[PDB]
């Protein structure tokens, strides 16, 4: 009976976006699961479908909205409704399927893609990469009316993938760092519409290592380095837990919590 | 339902002549680029010029790079087109790239919405 958080691109605040990301952080995760200070996603197994999502009602200056489906274990995207169409990516297996159909029932055209919604497989398909793609609020205004056109099929397919590409980064990934979160921030702070940096970029590739390096850390230091990027590019190694405190707001449910 | 773009301008110069294509975007507002792509049918979207929205850097395509200048306004964005050749004979778009760092897009694959089109011809 899934839970949703409205927001719109219309006029929107640093402080109403901030007031946005901080709220949907609080229908995902557990309140305290936390490994060595950061907070753990609820974890698939025991999860009933029940609880497995959120919904996100977002609108437009162009008076329009679409509705986007999280995976609460996840923090990702599994597809989302425009009016009477809703669109699921591609499960990776039995599982995940059943789930999803607990998703948009009302709906009355219900597709399934035949890809997943992998970076990698939606860059292929946005036909460029993460960094050829702006990111701020005018990409974002623009990008929910894709959707929505989407449904009506004003909208080709690469459109599209640029679409998500564009939301999974400026909410999953906001959510899941508030470094990005933050820089999003001050995106629409200075009304800046530009590509995300490398330090942004593979904060996203190495999120689902990183979630498993602090975990499995001994009281907060990692078994092995995590090579990173700077807003420069310039590559440095991640040896505790300590300086990602500030940066990483959510983890995937790894390994039981230690004693 | 789309963003619904229109250019008018087209027609028949004679080789060497002059001619001036304009465009027209209909709730629209963050853009990041526009430009203009041509086709000759059966072959498939040559890139021709396109200007960043916020600087309004022009960028121009080969084999027209000299004689073809392109404007934004307001919209409102054109294309002019100078000493055309025969070989210019073919069907020219305008394009809305909402997403793309907008000099890094050059491709039918990187713009969103497309308009209609307009016709070109020549001795």
């Amino acid at each position: 009976q899934y839970p949703i958080i409205n927001f719109t691109t219309a006029g929107a605040t640093v402080q109403s976006y901030t007031n946005f990301i901080r709220a949907v952080r609080g229908r995902l995760t557990t309140g305290a699961d936390v490994r060595h200070e950061i907070p753990v996603l609820p974890n698939r197994v025991g999860l009933p479908i029940n609880q497995r999502f959120i919904l996100v009602e977002l609108s437009n200056h162009a008076e329009l909205s679409v509705t986007l489906a999280l995976d609460v274990t996840n923090a990702y995207v599994v597809g989302y409704r425009a009016g009477n169409s809703a669109y699921f990516f591609h499960p990776d297996n039995q599982e995940d399927a059943e789930a999803i159909t607990h998703l948009f029932t009302d709906v009355q055209n219900r597709y399934t893609f035949a890809f997943g919604g992998n970076y990698d497989r939606l860059e292929q398909l946005a036909g460029n990469l993460r960094e050829n793609i702006e990111l701020g609020n005018g990409p974002l205004e623009e990008a929910i009316s894709a959707l929505y056109y989407y449904s009506t099929g004003g909208t080709q397919l690469p459109t599209l993938a640029r679409s998500f590409i564009i939301c999974i980064q400026m909410i999953s990934e906001a959510a899941r760092f508030q470094y990005i979160e933050g820089e999003m921030r001050t995106r629409i702070r200075y009304n800046r519409r530009s590509a995300p940096d490398p330090s942004v970029i593979t904060l996203e590739n190495s999120w689902g290592r990183l979630s498993t390096a602090i975990q499995e850390s001994n009281q907060g230091a990692f078994a092995s380095p995590i090579q990173l990027q700077r807003r420069n590019g310039s590559k440095f190694s991640v040896y505790d837990v300590s300086i990602l405190i500030p940066i990483i707001a959510l983890m995937v449910y790894r390994c039981a919590p230690p004693p | 339902m789309q963003v619904q773009l229109v250019e008018s301008g087209g027609g028949l110069v004679q080789a060497g002549g002059s001619l001036r294509l304009s465009c027209a975007a209909s709730r629209t507002f963050s853009r990041s680029s526009m430009g203009w792509f041509r086709q000759a049918p059966g072959k498939e979207r040559e890139f021709v010029a396109s200007i960043v929205w916020a600087d309004g850097t022009t960028l121009y395509g080969d084999s027209v790079k000299g004689r073809f200048t392109v404007s934004r306004d307001n919209n409102m964005v054109y294309l002019q087109m100078n000493n055309l050749k025969p070989e210019d004979t073919a069907l020219y778009y305008c394009a809305d790239n909402k997403f793309v760092r907008g000099l890094v897009a050059v491709r039918a694959i990187d713009y969103d919405y497309w308009g209609q089109g307009t016709q070109v011809t020549v001795s």
